[PDB]
RNA sequence: AGAGUGGCGCGGACGCUACGCCGCGACGAGUAGGAGGGCCGCUGCGGUGAGCCUUGAAGCCUAGGGCGCGGGCCCGGGUGGA
RNA sequence: ACGCGUCCCCCGCGAGCGCACGGGGUCGGCGGCGAUGUCGGCUACCCACCCGACCCGUCUUGAAACACGGACCAAGGAGUCUAACACGUGCGCGAGUCGGGGGCUACGAAAGCCGCCGUGGCGCAAUGAAGGUGAAGGCCGGCGCCGCCGGCCGAGGUGGGAUCCCGAGGCCUUCCAGUCCGCCGAGGGCGCACCACCGGCCCGUCUCGCCCGCCGCGCCGGGGAGGUGGAGCACGAGCGCACGU
RNA sequence: AAAUACCGGCACGAGACCGAUAGUCAACAAGUACCGUAAGGGAAAGUUGAAAAGAACUUUGAAGAGAGAGUUCAAGAGGGCGUGAAACCGUUAAGAGGUAAACGGGUGGGGUCCGCGCAGUCCGCCCGGAGGAUUCAACCCGGCGGCGGGUCCGGCCGUGCCGG
C-alpha cells in the first residue's frame, strides 16, 4: 500500500474547446501543428489563448489600445490581438495602424478605413510570423466585469468592500437597523 | 455539390449549371408541360426516387 | 474549402456505415471502402477511380479534369481498357508516374485492380 | 434549506392560481379577427379613409 | 431534456442523491422566512441586515416623472454631433461654435469627467456643474440656459 | 467577415516561406529495451565496461 | 472568397443562352451548421399543439383511508360499493 | 547537412477514420455524494439506407453455436400471417 | 606503450572478409492414425466427488438474528412543471441589444417586413430621509507678494513580472582575405495580464481661519486644509436566447 | 353598440395526447346492473373464419359425451372459435437418492446436437517436357488528358492603388 493522493491527479485544463464551430477548429488544430514544432513560448500563448473562451477573454477597449500604443519601444511594430476589439466612442484622432483580430465592431472597421487600417486575418500573419518574429503579443483586462464587485469578502461583515444581492436599492431597502449608529449597532 | 450527394438527390443529371432557368416557366399551365420541361432538363431521377 | 467541408461530410451521410464497430464510407470515388480525406476524389482537383465495366471486359478508368468545379456529369470522361493485368497495370503506373497525376496511391491501385480481375475472372 | 447569499422575493403563489388561468392561446386568432373587422370596415367605408 | 438529465443516471438509487438517513422530507426547517428571528437570525443578520425596522419620512404619493434626471458627460458630447460638424470645427478659422442641444439627445444636467478637445461648442442645456462650466470657459463655449 | 480567407492548410504548410526555418521531423521510433544481468551475461559487462 | 465567377444561365429547351450574370456574393457565405440546427430545432418546436389529460378525473370519486390494520397497506379505499 | 566572389533501366509495403495511430513511465480497494462515457436498450417527431420481405413482418420457447469485463445482439429448429 | 613538414617544461576518407554470451523464439529437425464410429466441443443438459458457503431489503455505532415485512407469477408502478435567483457553457451584435405586445403580406397558430411602431427594460456615475451635489492635473514667464492675463504637456507614481527589441560575439574543410541571408548567445531596456502600496478626485459630516461675487450688498452664495464613513472614479461591458447544477 | 369572458349545448376541423386493468368511471341494451330505510355510493366486459362454407353420412350410448367423414389455403381458425407467456399440474424419454434443498471455484463421466473434416490452404518469381492463341519489342494515322508555352496573345477577377 503506497499512500499516493490521487486528487490532481488530472489536469483541470480543458483539453480541447468546448465551443461547436468549423472554422475555430481547423486553426485551433494547424496551432497544434506550430506550437508542437516551433520551440518557441509564442505558439503555446496563442494556443493556450485558444483554449481561453469568450467568457474567459475580457473585450479589449479602442481607448486602452491606443493607450498602450502610445508606449515607447515599439515603433513599427504589430500589436497580435486575440480578443475581440470592441470600439469605444470616446477617441477623436487616430493613427494608421494595422490591425489583426477574430471580431471588430463596424463603427471600428468603419473609424479603420476611414483612418487608411489594412485588416488582415491570422494566417497571413503566421505566414509573416511563425515563431513570432517582430509582434507584440497583449491581453485585455481582465478586472473589467460586473461580478468582481460581487467577488472577495463576504458582508453584512465591518469592512466589507462587496456590493450585496440587492433586489432594488433605495431609501428603505437596508437602512434602519444594520446602517444606523442609533438604530442598534453599525458595522 | 458534396452536401447534395451526402443527402441522396440524383446529381449526374444536371451538367453544369446551379440551376437558373428563364423566366418562361411561370407561363406553364400543364404539368404535362412540366414533365416535359423536366425531361428536357433531364432531372427526373429525383423524382422517379 | 478542402479541409473545411470534409468536417461537414464526415458527421452525417448517407454512404457512411455504423455498425458492429465498422466506421466506413461507401462512395464509388473512394477505393477500398476506407473512410480517410486521402481516400477521396470528389473534394480534391486531382481524381482517379478504378472501376470495373458493365460487362467483365477489364476495367473503366474515369478522370477528373482541370475546369471541374461545380460540373458533377461533364468534369468526368471516362476510358475502358481491355488488356492483361501486366500491361493493364503498367499502363496504370505510367498514367500515375510520367503524366504526374495523383502520385499519392500506386499500391492500394494495384491491389484493387488485382482484386478487381479476380472478381471478373470466371468462376471454376 | 436556505442557501448563500442571493436576492429575495416574495413570490405570490400561495393562493390556488390554478384555478383562475389565462394564458394566451388567441393571439394569432385575435390578430387575424382584428385584421378582418378592419377589412370589413374599409369595405363598408368606400370614401372614407381608413384613419376617417 | 429528460435523457440529459441526472435523473436518468441515477436510475437505481433509494433516495436519489438525498442521503441514507436525512432524506429529502417536505419541510425540514421551515416555509419561506419562518423563524426569521429565533434560529434564521444567523442566516438572515450575517448576510443581509437592515431590513428590520423604519426610516426616513414615509412620502406616500411618490411619482418617478419628477424625480427622472439623467445626466450626460462633457466626454461624449462629441458622439452625439455628427462627423461633419467635427470637421467644421477645425475648419473655422475664426472660432464660429456649433450649436449641441441636449434636450434633442434627452438629457439634463452636464457632467464633466474626460477630456474634451480644444475647440469652442455652443452647449445648450439645463443645469450645469461649476467644475465643467470651468473647463467650458477654459477652453471655449457659452451657457446657454432653457426653462 | 470570413475569419480566414485561404482555406488551404496543406498549402499553407507546403509553403517554403513556413518551411525555411524550421526543425527537422524526429522520425524514429523507440521501443524499450531488455535489461539483461551484466553479471549473468558475459558480452554487456564488456559494453559498459 | 471575394473572386466570383460568371454563370451561363440556360435556357428553358436545354441549350446554353447569351446572356452571362455575374454570380452574387452569397454563394461564397461562410457555413454554420449549429445556428442553423439551433433554428431547426426552434421552429420544429414553434408549430406543435399542446395536449392535457383530464384533471377531474379522479378528485370526483370520494374515498377514506381507515388506516393500519384490517388487512390494508394504508390505500384509501372505496366506501360501500356492492359490486 | 549553407550559398558565391579571389590566389544498360523506368522501381520502391503498412501509413493520415489527424475527434486517428502508436512510443516511455507511475498506479489500480473505497459507502454516502459528485464528475465523465456508453456501437446498451423502449416508445414517439423531422430526414435518410434505388432498406426488407406472403418463396414469411412483429412477438413467444429452445440439451445449437459463438460475440462480449456490461447494460445487449446475431443466425440453426417449432408457432406465426403483415 | 609503438612515417613525420610544424610550439615545449625535459636529455581528420585504407580496401576487403569469416564467426559472434552484440537492441524480447526458432528448426535449412520428427513420428502416428483416420468413410461408417471415430476425432474437437471450453459455451450449454444431467450426475458424481473436494473446499468454501447464516436470507434477501430497512433501522442503528453495531442484524442472518428470539428486531421489522416477505406463498409464487404476468402487467402497472413512485424528484415532474412554472416563476424568481447564484454559478458554469454556446451564439449574435456591441454602448448597445431585445419585438416577448401592435400593424402590414391544407400543411402554414409556419414564415417575411416595420425603425417616425424602439413606445420601453437593463447598464456605461455615485452619494444622501430629503432640501442637493458630483467623480485628475502638472510645467514655464508677467506679477519676499495674494488674484488674473498667456503658452506647453496631459489621465498618476514605485517594485515583482509573460513575451518581444538591440547584440561582447560564436556557429570547421588542398589555401586565405572575404559578401547578404539563417541559428544561438554575455549584457541592457519597453515592460502584457495579474499582485502589493503611495496617491489624486466626488458625496454626507466634524474642526480651523481666510479669500471672492453681485439688477435684486444679507441670518446671502461659492471656495481652502486635516480626519471620519461610502455597494464610489482610477478610461465602458452589458443585453437577448438555449442547457446543466 | 365598439375591442372583454365561455369549462354546458347547437355544426365541424386539427393533434410530436392514450390505446381494452390505458384513455371520460363507462370503445358493448353504462350512472347501466347492484347496495344502502336516506341524503348517497358505484362496477366486470373487444379481437371465429375473406366468405357460415356452423359439420350432412355411419356407429357406441336413454340422452349427455366419443370414433370415422365433409368444407376451406390451412380446424395448425371447432359456436366464450386472433396468436399462444409464466407461476401450477400430468404424461413420454434421460440422470441421481442414508447428512431438506440449492449455489461459487477446479475438473471428471455420459449424451444432446454442432463442425457437412474422415486422405486435407497454398501463393508470387526462375527453368524443363510436349502445347494453343497471328500475339510482342519497334514505327505511321485518328482521338483524349496532364505537367509550366519560364519570358505567346487577350479578356475576367481583386472588402487592391491612382483618376475622370
Amino acid at each position: 500500500g503506497v499512500d499516493i493522493r490521487h486528487n490532481k491527479d488530472r489536469k483541470v485544463r480543458r483539453k480541447e474547446p468546448k465551443s461547436q464551430d468549423i472554422y475555430l477548429r481547423l486553426l485551433v488544430k494547424l496551432y497544434r501543428f506550430l506550437a508542437r514544432r516551433t520551440n518557441s513560448t509564442f505558439n503555446q500563448v496563442v494556443l493556450k489563448r485558444l483554449f481561453m473562451s469568450r467568457t474567459n477573454r475580457p473585450p479589449l477597449s479602442l481607448s486602452r489600445m491606443i493607450r498602450k500604443m502610445k508606449l515607447p519601444g515599439r515603433e513599427n511594430k504589430t500589436a497580435v490581438v486575440v480578443g475581440t476589439v470592441t470600439d469605444d466612442v470616446r477617441v477623436q484622432e487616430v493613427p494608421k495602424l494595422k490591425v489583426c483580430a477574430l471580431r471588430v465592431t463596424s463603427r471600428a472597421r468603419s473609424r479603420i478605413l476611414k483612418a487608411g487600417g489594412k485588416i488582415l486575418t491570422f494566417d497571413q500573419l503566421a505566414l509573416d510570423s511563425p515563431k513570432g518574429r517582430g509582434t507584440v503579443l497583449l491581453s485585455g483586462p481582465r478586472k473589467g466585469r460586473e461580478v468582481y464587485r460581487h467577488f472577495g469578502k463576504a458582508p453584512g461583515t465591518p469592512h466589507s468592500h462587496t456590493k450585496p444581492y440587492v433586489r432594488s436599492k433605495g431609501r428603505k431597502f437596508e437602512r434602519a437597523r444594520g446602517r444606523r449608529a442609533s438604530r442598534g449597532y453599525k458595522n | 455539390p458534396a452536401l447534395v450527394m451526402s443527402k441522396g438527390h440524383r446529381i449526374e443529371e444536371v451538367p453544369e449549371l446551379p440551376l437558373v432557368v428563364e423566366d418562361k416557366v411561370e407561363g406553364y399551365k400543364k404539368t404535362k408541360e412540366a414533365v416535359l420541361l423536366l425531361k428536357k432538363l433531364k432531372a427526373w431521377n429525383d423524382i422517379k426516387k | 474549402s478542402a479541409h473545411l467541408q470534409w468536417m461537414v461530410v464526415r458527421n452525417c451521410s448517407s454512404f457512411l456505415i455504423k455498425r458492429n464497430k465498422q466506421t466506413y464510407s461507401t462512395e464509388p470515388n473512394n477505393l477500398k471502402a476506407r473512410n480517410s480525406f486521402r481516400y477521396n476524389g470528389l473534394i480534391h482537383r486531382k481524381t482517379v477511380g478504378v472501376e470495373p465495366a458493365a460487362d467483365g471486359k477489364g476495367v473503366v478508368v474515369v478522370m477528373k479534369r482541370r475546369s471541374g468545379q461545380r460540373k458533377p456529369a461533364t468534369s468526368y470522361v471516362r476510358t475502358t481498357i481491355n488488356k492483361n493485368a501486366r500491361a493493364t497495370l503498367s499502363s496504370i503506373r505510367h498514367m500515375i508516374r510520367k503524366n504526374k497525376y495523383h502520385p499519392d496511391l500506386r499500391m492500394a491501385a494495384i491491389r484493387r485492380a488485382s482484386a478487381i480481375l479476380r472478381s471478373q475472372k470466371p468462376v471454376m | 434549506a436556505p442557501s448563500r447569499n442571493g436576492m429575495i422575493l416574495k413570490p405570490h403563489f400561495h393562493k390556488d392560481w390554478q384555478r383562475r388561468v389565462a394564458t394566451w392561446f388567441n393571439q394569432p386568432a385575435r390578430k387575424i379577427r382584428r385584421r378582418k373587422a378592419r377589412q370589413a370596415r374599409a369595405r363598408r367605408i368606400a370614401p372614407r379613409p381608413a384613419a376617417g | 431534456p429528460s435523457r440529459l438529465r441526472k435523473t436518468r443516471k441515477l436510475r437505481g438509487h433509494v433516495s436519489h442523491g438525498h442521503g441514507r438517513i436525512g432524506k429529502h422530507r417536505k419541510h425540514p426547517g421551515g416555509r419561506g422566512n419562518a423563524g426569521g428571528m429565533h434560529h434564521h437570525r444567523i442566516n438572515f443578520d450575517k448576510y443581509h441586515p437592515g431590513y428590520f425596522g423604519k426610516v426616513g419620512m414615509r412620502h406616500y404619493h411618490l411619482k418617478r416623472n419628477q424625480s427622472f434626471c439623467p445626466t450626460v458627460n462633457l466626454d461624449k458630447l462629441w458622439t452625439l454631433v455628427s462627423e461633419q460638424t467635427r470637421v467644421n470645427a477645425a475648419k473655422n478659422k475664426t472660432g464660429a461654435a456649433p450649436i449641441i442641444d441636449v434636450v434633442r439627445s434627452g438629457y439634463y444636467k452636464v457632467l464633466g469627467k474626460g477630456k474634451l478637445p480644444k475647440q469652442p461648442v455652443i452647449v445648450k442645456a439645463k443645469f450645469f456643474s461649476r467644475r465643467a462650466e470651468e473647463k467650458i470657459k477654459g477652453v471655449g463655449g457659452a451657457c446657454v440656459l432653457v426653462a | 467577415m470570413h475569419k480566414m480567407l485561404n482555406t488551404d492548410l496543406s498549402r499553407i504548410l507546403k509553403s517554403p516561406e513556413i518551411q525555411r526555418a524550421l526543425r527537422a521531423p524526429r522520425k524514429k521510433i523507440h521501443r524499450r529495451v531488455l535489461k539483461k544481468n551484466p553479471l549473468k551475461n558475459l558480452r554487456i559487462m564488456l559494453k559498459l565496461n | 472568397a471575394c473572386a466570383r465567377p460568371l454563370i451561363s444561365v440556360y435556357s428553358e429547351k436545354g441549350e446554353s443562352s447569351g446572356k452571362n450574370v455575374t454570380l452574387p456574393a452569397v454563394f461564397k457565405a461562410p457555413i454554420r451548421p449549429d445556428i442553423v440546427n439551433f433554428v431547426h430545432t426552434n421552429l420544429r418546436k414553434n408549430n406543435r399543439q399542446p395536449y392535457a389529460v383530464s384533471e377531474l378525473a379522479g378528485h370526483q370519486t370520494s374515498a377514506e383511508s381507515w388506516g393500519t390494520g384490517r388487512a390494508v397497506a394504508r390505500i384509501p379505499r372505496v366506501r360501500g360499493g356492492g359490486t
